[PDB]
């Protein structure tokens, strides 16, 4: 993946405005609400029995924060996103069996969440710059399958 | 098959979608063509410059077909049946594109009515955009 | 949806499978569990050693469910609804897996009935299976 | 990807017995009749307006041959698969805009065509290996995308 200098700014500038804590909580919450199947990866958090229990869950909130904090390591380091995610690739790909289609569904969901929190600041250019960080990230997560 | 909740979550945000059909559905198309550049292949007869009359006029139709389907939600297949000859047979869309648009429309709504796009509603709108894709493709399968 | 040719092609090879449910059932799951390992995670209660009672017994179940959706084919959701609650709400089977089992069953039929699984037939059968995968994934959508 | 010695001697063995022409024409015959949207990349071939047409088509038949000859360039060099398909990755992605899912769809179809050819000789273990190979070709082919 090549990144433009306009792409960098669209990303760097937007990332510095994200509520990582609240942004992750919702993207993980919805991941679970829109794709209830994925909850079988998180029985460790227990109560995901209702859209609200998932929103209420401290561990789902806490996890989302951690997950999104990760995306940030990608924003930080766009040249190095392949290694940054290698130890997590290992985990998701070899220890967790997470079907890679799900890194796309998480990706998309951030976008929607990222949308929800910036509105018209999230310009189509921007969305494009990010869906593409999201896409690269989800690639790099799956790199241990190939 | 959408539940009773799905249909009210879907009718809710769509009653907020109506009145903005042209600008919304034209936004969902550009962001598509820009966040997903290969999807411009199917519009080679279009000017895909900013706010051109075709994107705006097509954007109106799409979101109008969407609200026609949102209402006749019991028989989406029956209400969008020529749209299936069109996208499946005539035009030949990788089915992966409908998911590409549905996501662009979903960002459109999150931008314009965040506090309507509630996990529960987001979840329902997606099942819908997903049953819509499926019907317009179900002229292959 | 399932066209005249679909609803007849699909009965075609399914009448050619019949006294072969248990045999074809179990072979599909084995191909699934091996061609794709992580699908075994859904069967920890299970002995997954080759041709073991529970593979053979439940393969017998799967096909009885495949063949029984092939007979009550107008209402495919109505005949396999109980296996939606199960596969979607209880077991949280990821949709990416119904695809994968589909592939496997298809490989079975093209082993024991190559002449039968013509392009045309393959294609109807894909739609049916994917009509089935879609139903058992519904306890969200 | 790391290959097994059993895996290689299963790909290798099975390859030398496939009709690269017949088995070739029929995986594209099918890619196009089970998934007819993909005909859009194949208007040059001409009449694809019926299964029969797709089957008899001189150009499709010659294409399926070349697509399968291509899988065999992988069989031969499994530790170089991505280098082999790099130039074809530029073509299918940069110049052709084929969604990488369709590479997956051709693979899944090759497997059914190969199951067809050998039957019982095409064992779960053999299928598993030939699925893996198919995955890695599709992946070296989408590499440009990433
Ligand atoms: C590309 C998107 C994703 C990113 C960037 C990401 C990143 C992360 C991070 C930072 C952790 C925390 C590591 C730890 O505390 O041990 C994690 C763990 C985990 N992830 Fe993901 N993840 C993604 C997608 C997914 C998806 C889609 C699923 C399920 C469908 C999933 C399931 C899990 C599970 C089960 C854990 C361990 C949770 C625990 O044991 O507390 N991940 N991932
Ligand atoms: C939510 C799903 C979609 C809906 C509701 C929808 C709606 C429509 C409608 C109503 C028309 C006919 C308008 C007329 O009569 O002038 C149309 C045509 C068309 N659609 Fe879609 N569409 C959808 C998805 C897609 C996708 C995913 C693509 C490809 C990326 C696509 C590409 C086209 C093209 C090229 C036309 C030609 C119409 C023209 O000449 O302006 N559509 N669509
Ligand atoms: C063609 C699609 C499928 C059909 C027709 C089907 C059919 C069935 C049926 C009829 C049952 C009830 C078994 C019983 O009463 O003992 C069942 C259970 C089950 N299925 Fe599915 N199934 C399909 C797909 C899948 C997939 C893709 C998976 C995951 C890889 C899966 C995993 C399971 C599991 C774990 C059970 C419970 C088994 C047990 O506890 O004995 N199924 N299936
Ligand atoms: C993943 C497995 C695939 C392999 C190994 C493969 C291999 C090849 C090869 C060897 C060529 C030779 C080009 C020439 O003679 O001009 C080619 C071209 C081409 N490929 Fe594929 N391909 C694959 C999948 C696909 C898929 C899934 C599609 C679309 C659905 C596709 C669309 C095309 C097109 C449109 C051409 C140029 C055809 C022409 O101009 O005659 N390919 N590919």
């Amino acid at each position: 993946v090549h990144w433009s200098a306009e792409e960098k700014q669209l990303i760097t500038g937007l990332w510095g405005k994200v509520n990582v804590a609240d942004c992750g909580a919702e993207a993980l919450a919805r991941l679970l609400i829109v794709y209830p199947w994925t909850q079988r990866f998180f029985a460790s958090f227990g109560n995901l029995s209702s859209p609200t229990a998932i929103l209420g869950n401290p561990m789902v909130r806490a996890h989302g924060k951690k997950v999104l904090t990760s995306f940030g390591d990608a924003v930080k380091n766009l040249d190095n996103i392949k290694n940054t995610f290698s130890q997590l690739s290992e985990l998701h790909c070899d220890k967790l069996h997470v079907d890679p289609e799900n890194f796309r569904l998480l990706g998309d969901i951030l976008i929607i969440v990222l949308a929800a929190h910036f509105s018209k600041d999230f310009t189509p250019e921007c969305q494009a710059a990010w869906q593409k960080l999201v896409r690269v990230v989800a690639h790099a997560l799956a790199r241990k399958y190939h | 098959v959408l539940s009773a909740a799905d249909k009210n979550n879907v009718k809710g945000i769509f009653t907020k979608i109506a009145g903005h059909a042209e600008e919304y559905g034209a936004e969902t198309l550009e962001r598509m063509f820009i966040t997903y550049p290969p999807t411009k292949t199917y519009f080679p007869h279009f000017d895909l410059s900013h706010g051109s009359a075709q994107i705006k006029g097509h954007g109106k139709k799409v979101v109008a077909a969407l609200i026609e389907a949102a209402n006749h939600i019991d028989d989406i297949a029956g209400t969008l049946s020529k749209l299936s000859d069109l996208h499946a047979h005539k035009l030949r869309v990788d089915p992966v594109n409908f998911k590409l648009l549905g996501q662009c429309f979903l960002v459109v709504v999150a931008i314009h009515h965040p506090a309507a796009l509630t996990p529960e509603v987001h979840a329902s709108l997606d099942k819908f955009l997903c049953a819509v894709g499926t019907v317009l493709t179900a002229k292959y399968r």
